């Protein structure tokens, strides 16, 4: 291509317009086109590339649909606020998991995910191994006990890697980033 | 009476009887006469003599042993030891959700190290944050071709290789002219990075966080430390 001005005097279908959309890169095109696409690998590839062009705050949208989810969790721990992530780890708690609460975990100090976690586990084991801090290992000996114990040995963990970064006042987050064409 | 016979049977015959003692029931007596590695070593998962079954593994010679002696040693609850067996199977994934679970950076230095083995890019750096460490999880990204998402992280929580990352995305960019493609500015214009002011940088919060890193944030806990993470968080953080 040389503009996509040239798209404007003749182009086609959405189908056609899409070809466009990739091929001038139009994604002017492309947004209708995106929306009116759902090729899914279509879009799938496309708003990374969108954001690759620019702006996440579409770009949030598109890879909603598209079950990024983690990904977008993702753009939320890395930014420096609190809750979006912690919606999202309800709604993907909630459709299951047995490898995945450590996702809500870290960047967080306390987690509820230990009220499920126990069921998953239940041996009062992982129950305390968490537990212990909040100053509350002792529910988790409480049922280990019940149960008749079965704990006898452990290896080194005792928490000591660093959960801390993020943010404090002055040089950002970005929730929203600006650029320029320039 | 059998003893008597005992002496009078070798190699081969002990295993088939072995079976039949096994279908008696009589495990441990089964374990007595073992005779194949195999033979010992299945019966030694239903037997558990932990530590003497480490011993008939000696040098197991096989990690897949270790990968089901290692279920089996986790439910005994021998973690010292399964922690030993796992790390000697290195066999990671399993073995970090014990480690994560009461925690550990110096599991953190070894796997950071198995973390560079792994071959996808993600887990490495949960780590790396997990850690905390930009500059692992930013150091990682330059392999990758993570980009973007790498301005992401450089923003964020700054180490202000946005300014140096970005020059190196913008130049891909770049590479991929076009104005619009190209993309321009740190300090002022486009951007005015030191000069909007705002979030990810500076001193004094950073001192006092300088120790903060150094303590265990409180609350009530045990001898495994406290960090915390939550809305106090929020608030000193800004101040």
């Amino acid at each position: 291509k040389g503009y996509p001005e040239v798209a404007l005097h003749f182009v086609k279908d959405e189908k056609t317009r899409f070809s466009l959309a990739l091929e001038c890169g139009n994604i002017e095109i492309a947004l209708e086109a995106a929306k009116a696409l759902d090729d899914k690998n279509c879009w799938e590839k496309l708003g990374e590339v969108a954001l690759l062009q620019g702006n996440h705050q579409i770009v949030e949208m598109c890879y909603q649909r598209t079950k990024n989810f983690d990904k977008l969790s993702f753009l939320y721990l890395i930014t420096g606020n609190l809750e979006k992530l912690r919606k999202m780890m309800k709604i993907a708690e909630i459709r299951k998991d047995m490898s995945g609460h450590y996702q809500n975990a870290l960047y967080l100090g306390d987690v509820s995910e230990r009220v499920r976690i126990l069921k998953n586990c239940g041996q009062k084991s992982l129950a305390y191994l968490s537990a212990a801090t909040h100053g509350l290992d002792e529910e988790a000996e409480s049922l280990k006990e019940t149960f008749d114990p079965e704990k006898e040995t452990i290896p080194d963990i005792d928490p000591n890697a660093k959960l801390l970064q993020p943010p404090a006042p002055i040089m950002p987050l970005d929730t929203n980033w600006p650029l320029l064409t320039v | 009476m059998a003893d008597k016979v005992l002496p009078t049977i070798p190699k081969e015959q002990r295993t088939r009887v072995a079976h039949f003692l096994e279908k008696q029931g009589f495990k441990q007596q089964a374990l007595t006469v073992s005779t194949d590695p195999e033979h010992r070593f299945e019966l030694a998962l239903q037997l558990g003599e932990l530590k003497i079954a480490y011993q008939l593994a000696v040098e197991a010679e096989s990690e897949q042993k270790w990968k089901q002696l290692a279920e089996l040693a986790i439910s005994k609850c021998q973690f010292s030891l399964a922690q030993e067996c796992l790390h000697h199977a290195q066999d990671y994934g399993g073995l970090l959700l014990l480690a994560t679970a009461s925690g550990n950076a110096s599991m953190v230095n070894k796997l950071a190290e198995g973390a560079e083995r792994d071959g996808k890019n993600n887990v490495a750096f949960m780590s790396y944050f997990l850690q905390g460490k930009l500059d692992a999880c930013l150091e990682l990204l330059i392999r990758t071709g993570r980009l973007p998402e790498a301005a992401f992280l450089a923003r964020t929580y700054l180490p202000s290789q946005v300014s140096r990352v970005v020059k190196l995305w913008r130049e891909n960019l770049s590479k991929v002219n076009q104005k619009a493609a190209e993309s321009l500015a740190d300090p002022t214009e486009y951007e005015n990075l030191f000069p909007g002011l705002k979030e990810a940088f500076v001193v004094e919060e950073w001192v006092k966080e300088t120790h903060a890193d150094l303590w265990p944030a409180k609350q009530y806990p045990l001898v495994t430390p406290n960090e915390e993470r939550n809305v106090m968080e929020e608030a000193k953080g800004f101040q």
